[PDB]
Formats: C-alpha cells, structure tokens, sequence
C-alpha cells in the first residue's frame, strides 16, 4: 500500500477512495453512470477518448478537481494503453458497439481490443480488471455479437486469470437503445437498470471476494415481449439487434448474482415513468415464469 | 439650497400663438426630429473602438494583474516566509509552508495561490516587507480547466523570471507614493 | 539544477518527487511538470563575499526601498563570514 | 420555572394544531407529484410526512410545538405555491448519499466514525 | 482525398460556429459590468460578430458573470438544459472560477463547474474587459481546433 | 479638401508592400493606416505609432506569422507581447525599449512563451512539499 | 488636534435631556437609557413596550421619529435573553438619530410593528430567517435570503460559517442534489486577539 491510496475521508465528492481506475468506454451510457458512483466517493479515474473534446464534458463535473484524467487513445495504436492502464489499480472495460462499422468488426471490439488491455494492465501491474459483457453470451447464437463476447470473455481468462466478467441483460435508462428503441416506431426478458449496474461495478472494485468469478446482473422481475412493448405504448434498423431482440434472457442457475455485490433490483416499474415521458405528445405488467 | 424639477415659475398663456406652437409640435413631430438629428451627429464622428489584439488599453504602472514571486539581482529569492500575505488574504487563498534550508536560510517549500479565490486587492505586496510577491501588470491567463489556475512557488517564480523586466520598471515608478 | 530521477522526473528547488510507485504521476501524462531551473541555493554561492574595514555592517540589499530593512552584521569571528538573514549576502572584516 | 406562551397554553391544544398541520399536509400531497412530475409514489411521499412529523414526537413544551407548526405553514405555503422545485422537495430522501451504517464494525472499519 | 474535403467542411463548419457566437449573459453581480464595458464602443464585442444579448433559448455561448448562490444554481442548469448543442459556457470572474471571496459560505456554489461544465476560465475581481476579451477569443480558437467530421469519418 | 481625403486613402492603400503587403495586413489586422516603425522584437513583430490618431489607436503592433513554431498567420494573442513591449503598448510608458532598455539580469526569460491553456507544454499543478510521515519497513528475512 | 476627533458636548446634553424626557414619560416600558461619547442615544425597553414606544417616538409632536432606518438583531449566547433587537430610527424636523433596543431568546417572540412602520415588512422576516425570531401578527412570514427548504438561522454564532450541506449537479437523476460538506481546504482559524490590554477604561473588575 502507497499512502497515496490509503482512503481518507468520509465518503464524498472531496475525499479519497483509494481507488485509482482507467476506464474504457465512458463517453457511452453505462460509463455516464460507472464514472459518477466512482468520482462522488473521491477516486481518481483516467478516461482514455478518442471522440472530440466537446462529446466529454459532460464527465467534467462528475468528480472533483483534479481526479479526472482525460487523454487520447486509439484502439488499433498501442503504447497508447501503457500510458493508460500504467498508474493505477483497477481497469474497467465497458467497450461495445450494437453495429458493425468498416473499420471496427464485432471481433475486433469483443476480442482482440480486450484482449491487448488485459495484456497491458498484467504488463504494468495493476490488481484487478473487470469486463462486462452480455448475459445471453453463448458460441450458439443467432447474432455473432454474443459469440464474440463469450470468445473475448475466454480471450480475456487467458491473460487475467484473476479478471471479473459481468454479464448483465438488456439495460434500461435515459439515453437507452431498448425503451427508446422499442418507443421510436415466446421470448421472456429480465431488464436492469444502469444504476444498479454501476452500483455492483464500483462496489466490485473494492470487494475482495469478486476476482475471478462471474456475475449474472438480472432485475427482480420477468416479462413477455408483447407484455413489454404494450405497457411501453400504454406508458407512452440493424439485423443483429433485432436478433438480440428476439432472444429470452436465461436464468443463470447458482451464478454470483446483483445481491451478493450488496445493490438491490430496482423494478422497471418505477424508472419507466421517467424514462418514457420525453416519448409523449395504467396498470403494470403481469411478472410471468415461463 | 434646494432646485424644482418640473415646476414652472407660474401660469402659462392660452394665445392662440402658444397653442398653435404646441400643436405644430404635436403633429408635425418636432421634438422627434431631434433626437434623429443626434443619431446622425453621431453617425457623423469617429467611434472609440480600437482593434483589441493590436490596440491595447491603456493602464497604469498600478496595475493589479497576474502574481509573481521577485528575486534579488543575484538571484536569490526574497520570500522569507513570515506569512504577513497570507493573514492579510482576506479571501484564505494563500497558502504557504516554510524550512530551514540547507544554508540555513528562512526560504519556503511551499507556497500556493488560489486565483479562483483571489479577488486581486494587493494588501499580500502591501504587506510583504521585501517586495517579492507583486500583483503585476498581465491580464491575458485566462485557461480551459480550473486546475491551472492553482499557481504554486514554481510557477509564480517562472512568472516573475518572465515579467520582471516589467515589474522592477513599474516599481521603480511608483515606490515613492507607498 | 534539476536532476533526474529514476522514473524520470525532474527533482525541485526543495526535492519533490512523486516515488516511482505513486499514481499522482498521471497528472503529467501527455503533459509536463513546471519547474524552475534557477537555483536560488546556488544562484546566491556563485556571489562572491564582500570586505569591509568595519567590524559591524548594515545591510539592505540595494536601494533604500526596493531591498530590505536595514540590519546591522558583525564581523568579529574571523573564522567565518557574517551573512545576511534576508538576502543571503556574505562579508568579512579584512 | 413560569414562563409566556406563545400560540398554545397545553399540549393537547398543540397536538391539535399539530394534526390540522397534518390534515392539510396529507391532503395536499398528490397535487406535489402532479404538478411537478416527481418519480416518487403517494405512499412514499405520506410516509415521509409521517417521518418528519415522528421525528419530534419527544417534544413536550408547547412553544416549541408552535414554532414547528409554524415552520411546517411556511413550508407547505412553499410548497403549496409553486415556489420550491422538484429539487428542493426530493431534497428530502437523499437519493444520492449513503448513510452512516449503523454498525460499530462497519464504522471501525472504514473510519472514525465514533 | 476524401480527407482534404472532410478538413475544409470541418474548417467552414468552425468558421461560422466561431464567427457567429451569440451569447446568453447570466449576469448575477459585479462581474457583469465589465461585459457591458466591453460591448461598449471601445472593445465592441459586436464587432467580431458577438451580439449583444440575444435569447437563451437561440444562443451559443454562455457568459455565467458573478456568485452562484444555491438559490440560483437550477435555474442556471435549467436554462443550459434548454440551450441548443452545439453549446459553450464561460466563466467571468473569481466567484464563478471557484467561489472567490464568499468560497467559504454557506449559500454559494464553490465553481460553476459543478453545475455545469466549463470550457474557459477567466480570472479576475472583476476581470477587465479586454481579459474577457482574450478569453472569447480563447474559446474562438478551441472552436477552430474541433474535428468533428473527422472523427465520424475516422471511426 | 476632399481631394485630399482621396490622396490620404491611396497613399494610405500604397504604403505597404504592394497588393500582397496590402492584403496581407488588411485581412489579418482589418487596418490600412501608416505609422512610424519605433523597433522591432526579436520575435519578428513590429510596434507601430501615430501622436495625431486617438488615444488607445496611437499606438499598435503587427504579430509575428511564426512564435516559437506556430503558424500565427491567423492565430493571434495579445499575449505575444513580450513584458518591455507591453509596458509601451499599455501605455505606462512614454520611453520604447530602444531608448529605455530594461536592466540586463539572468534569471530573466530570453525566449518569451504565449499563452499555453492547452498545449502539451501547459501548466499541471502539485505540492512542492516532501512526504511528512514516514512509515515502518520490515526486514525481508523472518525470525 | 488634527489626529483626534472634535467633540461637541451640546449633543451630549440635547439627546441627556431627551433621555430623561422620554423615560419619565414612560417609567414603564424603559430602563437603560444612555447617551455615547461619540454622541448617540440608546434607550432600552421591555419587549411589551415596543409598540408603545414607537408609537410615542413618530407621532409625538416633540419627537417626530418618522422614518424606520434599520431593525437588526444581535446574538449573545452569554446572556439568557440572547437576541438583542435593534431599531435605529430618525427624524427630520430634528435632524436627529435615535436608537431603540429591547431583547429575546427562543421561544420568546415580540410584536411586529408594521402597523407603526410598513418597512419592518421585510426587515421582521429576514431576523426571523437569519436569527430564529418569531413576530406576533406578521401578515407573512418567511424565508426571503435563503433558499426554500434551508433549515437553520445561520447568522446566530453556533451555526457554523461554511454550513451544514452542499449542493451539486449529479447526472444520473439530472438535478442539483444537496449533500453534507467536504471541503479541500479548510477554513483556518486565526487566533490573533492579544494578551495585553488595549483599553482600562473597559477593564472588568475580577
Ligand atoms: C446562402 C449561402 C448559405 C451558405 C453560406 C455561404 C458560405 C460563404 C463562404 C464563407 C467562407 C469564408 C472562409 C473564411 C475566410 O474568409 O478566410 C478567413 C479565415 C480567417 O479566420 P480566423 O478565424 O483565422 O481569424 C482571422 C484573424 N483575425 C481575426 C485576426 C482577423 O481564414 C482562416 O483562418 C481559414 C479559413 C478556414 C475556412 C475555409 C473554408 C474552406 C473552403 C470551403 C470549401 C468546402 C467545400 C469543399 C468540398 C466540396 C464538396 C465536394
Ligand atoms: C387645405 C387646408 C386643409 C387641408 C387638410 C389637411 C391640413 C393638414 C392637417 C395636419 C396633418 C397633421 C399630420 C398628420 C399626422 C398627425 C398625427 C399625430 O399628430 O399623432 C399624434 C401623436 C401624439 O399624440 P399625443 O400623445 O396626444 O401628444 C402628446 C400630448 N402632449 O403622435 C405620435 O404618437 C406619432 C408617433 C411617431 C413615432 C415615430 C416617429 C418617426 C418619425 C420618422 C420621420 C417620418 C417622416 C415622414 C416620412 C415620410 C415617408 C415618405
Ligand atoms: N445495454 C445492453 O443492452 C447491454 C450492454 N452491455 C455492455 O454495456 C457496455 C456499454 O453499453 P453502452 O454504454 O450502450 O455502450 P455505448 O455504445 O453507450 O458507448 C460505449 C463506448 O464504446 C466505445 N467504443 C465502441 N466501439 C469503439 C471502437 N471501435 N473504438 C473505440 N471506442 C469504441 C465508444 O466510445 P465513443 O463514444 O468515444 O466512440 C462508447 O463510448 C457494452 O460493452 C456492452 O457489451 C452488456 C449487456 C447488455
Ligand atoms: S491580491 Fe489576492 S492573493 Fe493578494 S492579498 Fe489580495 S486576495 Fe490575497
Ligand atoms: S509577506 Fe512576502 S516575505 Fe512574507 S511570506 Fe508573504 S511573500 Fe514571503
Ligand atoms: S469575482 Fe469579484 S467582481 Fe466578479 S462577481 Fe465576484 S465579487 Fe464581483
Ligand atoms: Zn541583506
């Protein structure tokens, strides 16, 4: 232990957590959320970017003077990530597209980005490396984007060994691509929130009995699509995400779940509301089990 | 000894001379054209402006800009740490941490300014008794984050290296009304 | 003058460094860490010492105002110099 | 020892200011989350009423029953009147904050915290 | 290349942003004096193409000029919200930078970049006109040195 | 007398280095006027005056194209100014460098820096103190 | 001399004269009347006696003290009755300044006197908002410095000076959140009050 890290302070916007974390993947929407729980608690997070500076304010006062580092990277540019993953004790990759561009194919993001990153924090010397991928990550797949994920998810293992892989289902907020997606116009799903899923993240990178092991982060509730999609209008283009779309959540048996980081469910049933108020010019859905 | 505003002396005339004049002002909009003939005047003069980058304002060898950290001709420092500047910091901006140092001298380790908490009064180069800390003449440091605006003894000492043919020019100016 | 160290850093005018080990250093990634080349503690020995044929000597740095307060040296102990508490000057007896 | 009073010569007199106070509160309510579109439920909204008002249950002295009264008027005038926000009203739950655990150990642990 | 044409499109999409700057004026005390100084004649902050004050809701930029108080910070946030992107924020003075000589109150906000995020810092009590000046030009330039189209291309 | 405005206005178009000096100046300081050359700086600016313009426009200065390598053709900064030009240019002064030079010391700054907000050769802050508590070491051999 | 002040003691016996007036015609309502050296007049009342007094003070012909120029309150947390209350009062066929004090505490109020001067109408609310006073029959009554849901009087000498909470902008519910108070530097205090006397003729006796 550095002094540097011992965490003084009582929990706040200008104290110290001792957590020195590069994240990769906050200029998204999960990150939006991952970077806040860490800076309101006094940790100091390195944002590697490669968008331009105007798509990265909105991070600037999430965390207090001095905590947030915002340098430049490109994924295909190593030496790039040394500068990154080097100076600190926890990396988080939250990387992922719901498409595939010309320069980036789903192999690229899920397996080989990843996979350098691993490398470059075991090279440095960090202590813990948390990826996130999908809950429905499977080699059987009609979408090739799960089949990357539980490549890289391996790819991953075989460089960190002592890594934590977070396999969440479809997540619901402000800025989502599945309310505002199915808003814009079988299978059973188990949505959750981004709250809690930065909730067990940032709580992940302090708890000791997290390394090496999975996570299936899943709400409290189940749902039919068509059930869905009506208390959405009731409320109220891509191959590959309409075949994500069209696939049931599993239920992960005896897997590490959201309770055992310490968060709790927070029902769809109450953020909704907030969620789909922008979408505007009821009764709830019947929670089902198969 | 008091005046009236808006009080006439006494009682106006209803001549028909009068009221022809008051209703020649009322149509034919008399004191209108006026206040367009100001406009035009002013239409007609030169303007004050003056292209900023390269015409500058003027000032006085009083100005209270960026701060600066003075040394002796040979080199030496002045600061002495006796943190008079910061009990007279009235906003608690300075902030300053003292040794003896290798020679044996009364010399600083650490010594940090708050420019977001500075409001620019000049009581620290009031009350330094040697004349090192001076609030000079720049104006022109404006940043893109708040945490170059937290100066500390190495930039303030770069920033008197830099401006100090200045400083020492406007002191010698005005030391003799302080 | 500024020295590197090991993970190299520049070392200060009163030996501040960030130990190889330390995360602080990220600040200066991609960046530089301001500091000051001229050394006061060598600046003032590179001066030479000054002779008086006085065995006390006041002091003030220059002009009147300007310098510092006037204080008074003695120069009785042959075996060393008397030196200025403020500006660090130095004088001898002859 | 004797004192003036101020609004009250009892507590019993009090205690019925007191639930006036509550009457008007718990009415009002549901009009706050209407019009301005709170996340929260009725029932969580009446719960913390019930919470700040059981928060000063131990009070005994009539005058400083009466001024809580009157700081709860001003409030519900504010309130009321839509000159406080959906700020200052979820200012109440404390949505962004964890607390103190209420644990030696969980204290000890981390901090200080005696 | 495509990617001359791309830097000469980002170049004239910089241009105009730059050169078209409309600011809304959230003047809160003595920092605000200084902006009507400078758009008086002698610094003519319409001569670069600034006007004067236009409405917060067809504005570019945002001058926040004085104390934050924390009966006044929705209102601000309410008003950045309703601003149009692509949008800036310019913070005059000393209590606006880091609270300044109230920092240690109890009804202020200890910088403006916790309410919202800032892009330029001018500093001062209260910064002269042509400090304010310099920092409007500060913000033309980071606008220059944007490369938005490239970046969509590049990805 | 207003041929004579006219005859002003040419020579004032003329006076520079022909239509590329002429354009030149105009576009990057949007002024014609004519004035005498006080000096020079060693960053290839130049320091204008006139006594019968206004004050606040009797005086003026014509930016380098190149500071320290950058393309300061249209880039531009009031911060270019080094200190004993300043002093003249915010009229403290009624004496240039040239016949006023400032006092010869070391220590003093022979390369001017402008502005760096953003630059990788900004400024970063941190504290100048060394660590104040140090801790325990244990030897790396047991019992 | 030219580093002293002047001192005209006419204006010591006009506002002496005018103490004895005013406090033989209300032996009620008065005590501690005193007249400064620097020529000011205080009187002191019972806080049943304000009305009363303000009364007699504006529309008795002698007095004529018409315009309300401040009403201040004062925190002493040594004395049982802690909040002094101030009213600083003038007149302009006189050309003459009076002040006007009586004291409370916590749960002690005293009487509005808007029906005497409609200025208190704001000044009444921001003691109640700043030191915690409360006003019998106020038409309104309420925060009008701090903001809406502040609880606490903060210019009492225990409410401490950089507050309870602290507020900011946090993303994920997209409002401006109040939260307890961290600072990274804290306000110094600065012990500077001397051991040696300056002034015996305050010299309190053992
Ligand atoms: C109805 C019309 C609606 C559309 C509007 C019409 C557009 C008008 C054109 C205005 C262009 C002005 C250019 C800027 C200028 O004047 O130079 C001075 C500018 C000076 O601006 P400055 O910001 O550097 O400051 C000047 C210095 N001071 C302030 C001190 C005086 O020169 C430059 O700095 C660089 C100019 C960059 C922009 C150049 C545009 C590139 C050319 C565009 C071609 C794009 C199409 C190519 C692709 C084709 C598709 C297949
Ligand atoms: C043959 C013999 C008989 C023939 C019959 C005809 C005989 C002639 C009759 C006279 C005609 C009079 C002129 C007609 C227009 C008069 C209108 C008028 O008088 O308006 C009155 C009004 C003010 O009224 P009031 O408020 O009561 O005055 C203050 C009281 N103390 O005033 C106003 O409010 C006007 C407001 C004006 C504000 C804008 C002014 C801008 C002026 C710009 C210059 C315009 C010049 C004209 C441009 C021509 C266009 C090509
Ligand atoms: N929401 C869901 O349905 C679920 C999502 N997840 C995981 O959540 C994570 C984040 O979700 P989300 O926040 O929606 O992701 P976003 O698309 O919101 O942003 C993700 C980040 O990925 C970065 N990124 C993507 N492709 C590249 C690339 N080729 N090169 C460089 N950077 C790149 C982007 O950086 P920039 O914006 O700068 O380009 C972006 O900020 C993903 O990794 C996904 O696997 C897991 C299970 C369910
Ligand atoms: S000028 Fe600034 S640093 Fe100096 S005493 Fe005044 S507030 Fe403090
Ligand atoms: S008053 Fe001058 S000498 Fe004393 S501590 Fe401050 S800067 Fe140093
Ligand atoms: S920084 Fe100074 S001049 Fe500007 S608003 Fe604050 S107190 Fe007024
Ligand atoms: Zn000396």
């Amino acid at each position: 232990l550095h002094h540097a890290v011992i965490p003084h302070g009582k929990g706040g916007r200008s104290s110290v957590s001792g957590v020195v974390a590069t994240v990769f993947g906050a200029t998204g929407f999960l990150g939006r959320y991952v970077v806040n729980h860490l800076g309101r608690m006094g940790s100091q997070v390195i944002i590697p970017y490669r968008c331009d500076v105007y798509d990265i304010m909105h991070l600037r006062l999430m965390g207090d003077l001095g905590q947030l580092t915002f340098l430049e990277w490109d994924a295909r540019d190593k030496d790039s990530i040394r500068k990154a993953v080097q100076h600190s004790n926890v990396v988080i990759n939250l990387i992922g597209r719901e498409w595939e561009t010309r320069n980036f194919d789903f192999e690229d993001v899920f397996v080989n980005i990843p996979r350098a990153i691993a490398q470059a924090s075991k090279e440095a010397g960090v202590e813990r490396f948390i990826h996130v991928s999908h809950l429905n990550a499977s080699m059987k797949s009609s979408s090739k984007s799960l089949r990357s994920k539980a490549v890289g998810e391996k790819e991953v293992r075989s460089v960190f060994p002592e890594a934590i892989i977070i396999r969440p289902s479809d997540i619901f907020g402000r800025e989502d691509r599945f309310l505002n997606h199915f808003a814009n116009y079988k299978t059973v799903k188990q949505p959750v929130y981004v709250a809690d899923v930065s909730k067990g993240i940032v709580n992940a990178t302090k708890d000791p009995d997290a390394v090496g092991k999975t996570f299936a982060f899943t709400g409290p509730n189940r749902y039919l699509l068509f059930h869905l999609v009506k208390y959405i209008f009731g409320m109220t283009t891509t191959k590959d995400k309409v075949e994500r779309i069209h696939i049931s959540d599993v239920m992960p048996t005896d897997l590490p779940g959201l309770e055992d980081l310490g968060v709790q469910p927070t029902p769809l049933e109450l953020k909704s509301i907030e969620v789909l108020r922008r979408h505007r010019t009821t009764k709830p859905a019947k929670t089902v089990n198969y | 000894t008091y005046k009236y505003v808006n009080k006439k002396e006494q009682e106006s005339e209803v001549d028909m001379k009068s009221a022809t004049d008051n209703a020649a002002r009322i149509l034919m909009w008399t004191e209108l054209i006026r206040g367009l003939g100001m406009t035009l005047s002013y239409l007609f003069r030169e303007p004050a402006t003056i292209n900023y980058p390269f015409e500058k304002g003027p000032l006085s060898p009083r100005f209270r800009g960026e701060h600066a950290l003075r040394r002796y001709p040979s080199g030496e420092e002045r600061c002495i740490a006796c943190k008079l500047c910061e009990a007279i910091c009235p906003a608690q901006a300075i902030t300053i941490e003292a040794e003896p140092r290798a020679d044996g001298s009364r010399r600083t380790t650490r010594y940090d300014i708050d420019m977001t908490k500075c409001i620019y009064c000049g009581f620290c180069q009031e009350a330094c008794p040697v004349d090192a800390i001076v609030e000079g003449p720049n104006f022109e440091f404006s940043t893109e984050t708040h945490e170059e605006l937290l100066y500390n003894k190495e930039k303030l000492l770069n920033n008197g290296d830099k401006w100090e043919a200045e400083i020492a020019a406007n002191i010698q100016a005005d030391y003799l009304y302080r | 003058g500024v020295q590197v160290s090991p993970s190299g850093e520049k070392i200060t005018h009163t030996g501040q460094v960030y130990d190889e080990k330390d995360y602080r250093r990220v600040r200066f990634v991609d960046r530089q860490k301001e500091v000051n080349e001229n050394f006061a503690i060598d600046l003032i020995a590179q001066q030479p010492v000054n002779e008086v044929e006085h065995r006390i000597i006041a002091c003030d740095g220059g002009g009147g105002a300007l310098g510092h307060p006037k204080v008074y040296i003695n120069l009785d102990k042959e075996t060393k110099t008397g030196t200025c508490g403020y500006c660090g000057l130095q004088f001898k007896q002859h | 020892t004797s004192v003036k009073p101020i609004f009250s010569r009892d507590l019993n007199e009090a205690k019925r200011r007191v639930r006036e106070l509550y009457r008007a509160w718990y009415r009002e309510v549901p009009n706050t989350v209407h019009l301005m579109q709170l996340d929260i439920t009725v029932k969580q909204g009446r719960d913390k009423v019930r919470e700040m008002f059981m928060k000063n249950a131990h009070v005994t002295d009539p005058r400083v029953v009466d001024l809580l009264v009157i700081k709860g008027k001003m409030e519900l005038q504010e309130t009321i009147k839509v000159w406080k926000q959906r700020t200052h009203v979820m200012r109440f739950f404390h949505e962004t904050e964890t607390p103190r655990p209420k644990d030696f150990l969980s204290k000890f642990y981390m901090g200080h915290d005696p | 290349r495509a990617e001359y044409v791309v830097t000469k499109l980002d170049d004239l999409i910089n241009w105009a942003r730059r050169s078209s700057l409309w600011p809304m004026t959230f003047g809160l005390a003595c920092c605000a004096v200084e902006m009507m100084h400078m758009a008086a004649p002698r610094y003519d902050m319409d001569r670069f193409g600034v006007v004067f004050r236009a409405s917060p809701r067809q504005a570019d930029v945002m001058i926040v000029a004085g104390t934050l108080t924390n009966k006044m910070a929705p209102a601000l946030r309410k008003v950045y919200d309703q601003m149009p992107e692509p949008r800036y924020v310019v913070s005059m003075g000393s209590c606006a930078n880091g609270g300044g000589y109230y920092h240690y109150s109890y009804s202020v906000v200890r910088g403006c970049d916790r309410i919202v995020p800032v892009d330029i810092y001018v500093p001062g009590c209260p910064p002269t006109a042509e400090a304010l000046l310099y920092g409007i030009l500060q913000l033309q330039r980071k606008i220059k040195r944007e490369q938005k189209l490239k970046i969509w291309y590049r990805r | 007398e207003l041929v004579e405005v006219l005859k002003r206005g040419v020579q004032q178009v003329t006076g520079h280095g022909g239509l590329r000096g002429l354009l030149r100046v105009f576009f990057r300081a949007n002024d014609i006027r004519i004035g005498t050359l006080v000096g020079e700086d060693k960053y290839g600016n130049k320091y204008y005056e006139d006594n019968k313009q206004f004050f606040g426009r009797h005086r003026w200065v014509i930016y380098t194209t190149e500071m320290n390598g950058k393309n300061t053709f249209w880039d531009v900064d009031g911060s270019m100014v080094p200190p004993e030009w300043h002093r003249w240019l915010h009229c403290m002064t009624d004496d240039p460098p040239t016949t006023n030079p400032p006092t010869a010391r070391k220590f003093i700054w022979t390369n001017h820096k402008f502005n760096v907000s953003a630059t990788p050769e900004q400024y970063v802050p941190y504290s100048t103190t060394r660590k104040k508590i140090h801790e325990w070491v244990p030897p790396s051999t047991p019992y | 001399r030219p580093t002293v002040r002047p001192r005209s003691d006419v204006t010591h016996k006009q506002l002496s004269a005018f103490g004895e007036y005013v406090a033989e015609i209300l032996p009620k309502y008065v005590q501690q009347v005193q007249v400064s050296c620097l020529d000011e007049l205080e009187i002191c009342i019972h806080p049943d006696g304000v009305i009363p007094t303000l009364t007699f003070l504006r529309d008795h012909t002698n007095a004529q003290f018409k315009s309300l120029a401040d009403l201040t309150a004062v925190d002493v947390p040594t004395r049982q009755n802690r909040f002094e209350i101030v009213y600083n009062l003038l007149s302009l066929r006189f050309n003459s300044r009076i002040r006007v004090k009586t004291y409370a505490d916590e749960l002690t109020p005293i009487d509005s006197i808007v029906s005497v001067h409609i200025a208190a109408n704001w000044y009444e609310r921001e003691v109640w908002d700043m030191f915690g006073v409360f006003f019998f029959n106020h038409p309104d009554l309420r925060r009008i410095l701090t903001d809406y849901g502040f609880e606490g009087h903060p210019f009492r000498k225990d409410f401490p000076l950089t507050g309870y909470v602290e507020l900011r902008y946090d993303d994920e519910v997209k409002r401006v959140v109040a939260e307890p108070v961290e600072l990274a530097q804290e306000f110094r205090k600065f012990d500077l009050n001397s051991p040696w006397e300056a002034f015996p003729a305050y010299r309190q006796p053992p």
